[PDB]
RNA sequence: CAGAAGAAUCAUCGAAUCUUUGAACGCACUGCGCCUUUGGGUUCUACCAAAGGCAUGCCUGUUUGAGUGUCAUU
RNA sequence: GGACAUGGGUUAGUCGAUCCUAAGAGAUAGGGAAGCUCCGUAUGAAAGUUGCACGAUUUUUCGUGCCUAUCGAAAGGG
RNA sequence: AUUGGAUAUGCCAUAUAAAGCGCUUUCGAAGAGUCGAGUUGUGCAGCUCUAAAUGGGUGGUUCAUCUAA
RNA sequence: UUGACCUCAAAUCAGGUAGGACUACGCGCUGAACAAUAAGCGCAGGAAAAGAAAAUAACCAUGAUUCCCUCAGUAACGGUGAAGCGGGAAAAGCUCAAAUUUGAAAUCUGGCAACAUUUCUUUUGUUGUCCGAGUUGUAAUUUCAA
């Protein structure tokens, strides 16, 4: 499969191929708007493993955020507001230059029948997934608030008085 | 003249990809198979087109009627398509001829295929447009095609196509694909840039 | 007071004519009140107003049921004919969509469903 | 912020009702699954024996149950726990084997087409 | 004076109305 | 005069110069709410009006939001 | 011709950009007035921080050369068109760290010979001083009795700083004195 | 009080009506328009009225296009 | 009594508003901003309500030519 | 009336199918501007640099445990 | 010349969707003066969040999450202030990416047409057919416990 070669090819992000393409696409993304629709993912390998399937109801939106809160978290929140009728599934990193960091955000249409009839993405149509990006429930949103299992990551100041004390 | 923004982007990207220095793995796609051999390639490829969605249903309902009344065939021969399927065929050393589209949009989808095809010992060629490959397989686009088996009638035809690709694409170029591509400039561009370079190098170093 | 079941057995053109004559009767009775009326006339104002409502209800019900006949077994029907439970219910997953499973999960329940068992004490 | 326990009797009755509602749904079968026996992980507590989460994949296999039908008949499985000693293995095999001997399994309805 | 203020003034003058005797 | 009638909340708090009501925040889409104004909220919150549709939803829940006609 | 069609595209791209930069500059009043009327010059503070490091030997020259092989040095600019380079410098410019010492040194370089002569140090100081001089030249006891009893704000016929007394605070005053 | 004689200022409630606003959505904040269809009157190329429409972002599709974008075409 | 109660009273093709623009304001294009939002007003916008005209109908699949917001004045204009 | 999960029973069933367990002289993919290093802020974030494949994370006196993006 | 595709537009184009209110509980962001506090901002649900170990432990080992008791005012940090074990409530497990279906894109939205179905002429589907989406990868299979 070609998705193995893409995964190992995206690891070397300053090699001759990956440095030439990074500048060419960074200039190209700068010509377009800050938030513009992406017809297809620029990294089909990364979008695939983050939940994206090449069917109807899955959307890709490319956004650049100024460098210098996490930039990835800002990318999802600005895109989700821009496309308010979709659900922010996940997001990834595509490019960067001295001023901007470029991200691609995978969204899902909860009113599409190919989404509502898909047992593997039905979970996002329930109203409790309204604006996951806004409530810190995405992959980067979970990390930015320390959600995890281990020691690395109101019961204190309350006085609990029982009936028989 | 005021071009629209998207038209300006289109033409600037064309010039920008020329002035820059394109790496050898990305510049080898600028040098495609010649027009004569590509015609002969697609002649053989159009004898092995996968059967249409209607023609397949037409065959299946024909066999469905036979069992509905009361009731063994041959292995289908066609062209192999799909990036993951073709890459798996090359690594299996089953592909006899790989035809890579020259303008796959994220170029890294096919950037490793010439090297992978040369590593495994597979004759390969880079042909023009993703749409010609798509036309063969009844799609809008094929990033890559591959031939693994042909009928005994066309065994001699494929052996001639493979030799032509070897003589006209692999024996040719070869060193030309090991060189960084780009840097191409117009007739008057170097003179303008030479004046700009000497002016900048004089005292405009800040 | 006009009996509604009698009204429902008549055609719309007859209903329209009665509505026109009922509106004339209501207009005259209002004129008599502002010019000086009596106890009977004031009692006839509300009865006529309620009867005009009855005529309009029957005409409206007949019109809607006619629309429902035309749009029966259509994919799309007028918005005021559709359901109105709550905005959230109309947007929720349908029971068919909710109950959809993968082929993996269908095979699991077909071969290893939750059994009915018992422990002898 | 002061937490009060005036609903302590209300909570106790609500759980007893919830247990009763479970038994209404599933009557011939126990309202709790069978937990294994394990030894707590400390020098202070390793003499004792308490209830674990589930029976390891080796405890199920030794008893004769497969890991697929175990959940069906009410036997929880713990893919994480393992048997570092024969004492823990033989103890939980008999816990299952007693369970299987005391268990009544009602037959299901099997669909079978006209032909094979 | 628009229609709105004419109706507002009328209702303002309708608030300070003597109670009916029944 | 420095304030006129606000079209949204009907209070004479629409500032002439800033073209903004001091009570509700018109023409902003969101109404002006401030938790330090606890009494300000209870003066114009839900229930201070007809509440005609909410009373209809409350009444229609018991039977399951059903429709149709009886036998 | 593939070459000729290529050449005219570069000419059109170059010419249209120059028109854009021209009419973009024409919006400046000062620029319009201006048109009506090997070495290196260290003028950027970034270069001065670097130049200070080489001379002061704080950062080794060999380490500086190795640190110069980065993602940005391999993005060569040799021969690129102006419409591309102009945005690249504006956007894709690595922001190197900046030291106050280089800022002072640049100010020293920018200090012209006639920046602070006798007049610009005496009368310019004088105008500020005399301006500041012209800028510089530019409580009532009330007893809570009669109509003043039970007030909440400024009372009638009282202006400026004022204090209120009711003869009940006299007890607190004596206690405070004894404290 | 008067008056009326399946009553009711009844209950329940699954069918309807629901004026002007307001997230408020043709544009404005007394008004000013456009589009489709129907209708009237001493009365018809004029005038009038009525009904149904016309906000923004985005998603899927449809149709119509643009490109000195990538090509093919004896 | 400018109070209270009960009724009455303001009639426009020609008078004003309605129309136009003023300084300015202001949405749209784009760009910021964690953000409530801010900058921005022909700005690198594909900026035309049926922009306009031409044609025995053009391989009965449209060719040729031309030209290229809104608010803000009951004292201004009409 | 409106419904829920069962039971009994009728009809239909696309089974040339699908699954568990057991055996191997055959194989076994595992998430990157991420981890991390440096530094500046309040584990988290910014900036600079930027990986690995019995590798990597976390514990303990070589071992144990876990398998992130 | 004719036509494929890529990208980008347009429509009062076919069907959808978002906004505002409430805000006790819930999740984010921001944040003072004297406190992961108040205020301010964003976003949900009937619960939310968390959740099937890149978890503890040093034992004869434990085994997703949540909550309670306890650990314990303990260890540590220098007044602040946990967690492992232990007792209990409730228990349920799993889905993907990375594999060639290659002896057959086996997948799916929409239009039209019949056919059923309904808390319901208001709901929800099925069957047929056609255009499309999709090979730059939709199904079946597999998720390390394998
Ligand atoms: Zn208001």
């Amino acid at each position: 499969g070609a998705y193995k070669y893409l995964e190992e090819l995206a690891k070397k992000k300053q090699s001759d191929v990956n440095l030439f393409l990074s500048r060419v696409r960074a200039w190209e993304y700068r010509q377009m708007n800050v938030i513009h629709r992406a017809s297809r993912p620029s990294r089909p390998d990364k979008a695939r493993r983050l939940g994206y399937k090449a069917k109807q109801g899955y959307v890709i939106y490319r956004i650049r955020v100024r460098r210098g809160r996490s930039a990835r978290c800002t990318a999802e929140e600005r895109v989700g507001r821009y496309c308010s009728n979709l659900r922010v599934l996940n997001s990834y990193w595509v490019n960067q230059d001295a001023t901007y960091k470029f991200f691609e955000v995978i969204l899902v249409d909860p009113s599409h029948k190919a989404i509502r009839r898909d047992p593997r993405i039905n979970w996002i149509v329930n109203p409790v997934h309204k604006h996951r990006e806004s409530r810190g429930l995405t992959s980067i949103g979970k990390k930015s608030r320390g959600i995890g299992k281990g020691h690395r990551f109101l019961r204190h100041n309350t006085l609990s008085l029982r009936r028989y004390r | 003249v005021k071009w629209p923004e998207y038209i300006r982007l289109q033409r600037r990207r064309k010039i920008l990809n020329l002035r820059l220095k394109v790496p050898p793995a990305i510049a080898q796609f600028q040098k495609t198979l010649d027009k004569n051999t590509a015609t002969q390639v697609f002649k053989l490829l159009n004898k092995y087109r996968p059967e249409t969605a209607a023609e397949k249903k037409q065959r299946l309902v024909a066999e469905a009627e036979a069992v509905a009344n009361g009731k063994v065939s041959k292995k289908p021969y066609n062209v192999k398509y799909g990036l993951n399927h073709v890459v798996a065929l090359i690594e299996a050393k089953k592909a006899k001829l790989v035809l890579i589209a020259s303008d796959v949009d994220p170029i890294e989808l096919v950037v490793f295929l010439p090297a992978l095809c040369k590593k495994m010992g597979v004759p390969y060629a880079i042909v023009k447009n993703k749409a010609r490959l798509g036309t063969v397989i009844h799609q809008k686009t094929a990033a890559v095609l591959a031939v693994t088996e042909v009928r005994e009638e066309d065994k001699n035809e494929l052996a001639s196509i493979v030799s032509a690709v070897d003589a006209n694409f692999s024996a040719k170029y070869d060193e030309s694909r090991r060189k960084w591509g780009g840097g191409i400039m117009g007739g008057k561009t170097q003179a303008l840039l030479a004046k700009r370079a000497k002016a900048a190098a004089a005292t405009v170093r800040l | 007071a006009l009996k509604t079941f009698e009204l429902r057995k008549q055609s719309q053109e007859n209903l329209a004519e009665q509505l026109q004559e009922l509106r004339q009767e209501l207009a005259s009775l209002r004129v008599q009140k502002i010019a000086g009326g009596s106890g009977s006339k004031l009692s006839k104002i509300k009865t006529t107003r309620k009867d005009i409502a009855r005529i309009l209800t029957v005409i409206n019900e007949s019109n809607r049921l006619a629309a429902r006949e035309a749009y029966k077994n259509k994919k799309y029907i007028p918005l005021d004919l559709r359901q109105k439970k709550t905005r959230a219910i109309r947007r929720a997953l349908t029971p068919y969509e909710q109950s959809r499973k993968t082929l993996k999960q269908i095979k699991k329940e077909r071969y290893f469903p939750l059994r009915k068992y018992a422990l002898k004490a | 912020y002061v937490k009060t326990w005036f609903n302590q009797p209300g909570r106790k009755l609500r759980r007893r009702q919830a247990r009763q509602t479970k038994a209404a749904k599933i009557a011939p079968r126990p309202v709790e699954a069978i937990r294994p026996a394990v030894k707590p992980p400390t020098i202070r507590y390793n003499m004792k024996v308490r209830a674990g989460r589930g029976f390891t994949l080796e405890e199920l296999k030794a008893a004769g149950v497969s890991r697929r039908v175990a959940s069906t008949i009410g036997i929880p499985v713990d893919h994480r726990r393992r048997n570092r000693s024969e004492e823990s293995l033989q103890r939980n095999v008999e816990r299952i084997k007693v369970y299987l001997a005391h268990l009544i399994v009602f037959p299901r309805k099997a669909g079978q087409p006209k032909k094979g | 004076k628009s229609f709105r203020t004419k109706q507002k003034l009328a209702k303002a003058a309708r608030q300070n109305r003597p109670i009916p005797q029944w | 005069k420095s304030h006129t009638i606000c079209r949204r909340c009907g209070k004479r708090s629409f500032h002439i110069q800033k073209s903004t009501c001091a009570c509700c925040g018109y023409p902003a889409a969101k109404t002006r709410s401030y938790n330090w104004g606890a009494k300000a909220k209870r003066r114009r919150t839900t229930g201070t009006g007809r509440m005609s549709y909410l009373k209809k939803v409350h009444r229609s829940f018991k039977n399951g939001f059903r429709s149709g006609k009886p036998a | 011709d593939s070459d000729d069609e290529r050449d005219r595209l570069e000419a059109d791209l170059d010419s249209m950009y120059s028109d854009y930069t021209k009419r973009k500059a024409e919006s400046d009043v000062k620029y319009r007035v201006k048109k009506a009327r090997n070495n290196v010059e260290i003028v950027t503070a970034e270069a001065m921080t670097l130049a200070q490091d080489i001379a002061s030997r704080r950062k080794s020259k060999a380490d500086l050369i190795d640190e110069g092989y980065n993602r940005w040095s391999f993005q060569s600019k040799e021969g690129l068109p102006d419409w591309f380079l102009d945005e690249e410098t504006t956007v894709n410019k690595p922001n190197k760290p900046i030291t106050k010492e280089a800022v002072l040194a640049l100010r020293e370089k920018m200090k012209a010979l006639n920046a602070r002569p006798i007049k610009k140090v005496l009368e310019a100081q004088g105008r500020k001083k005399m301006r500041t001089i012209k800028r510089l030249q530019r409580p009532t006891l009330v007893v809570a009795k009669g109509p003043n009893k039970g007030l909440k704000s400024r009372p009638k016929g009282v202006k400026g700083k004022y204090k209120m007394v009711d003869s009940r605070m006299k007890k607190d005053l004596r206690a405070q004195k004894r404290l």
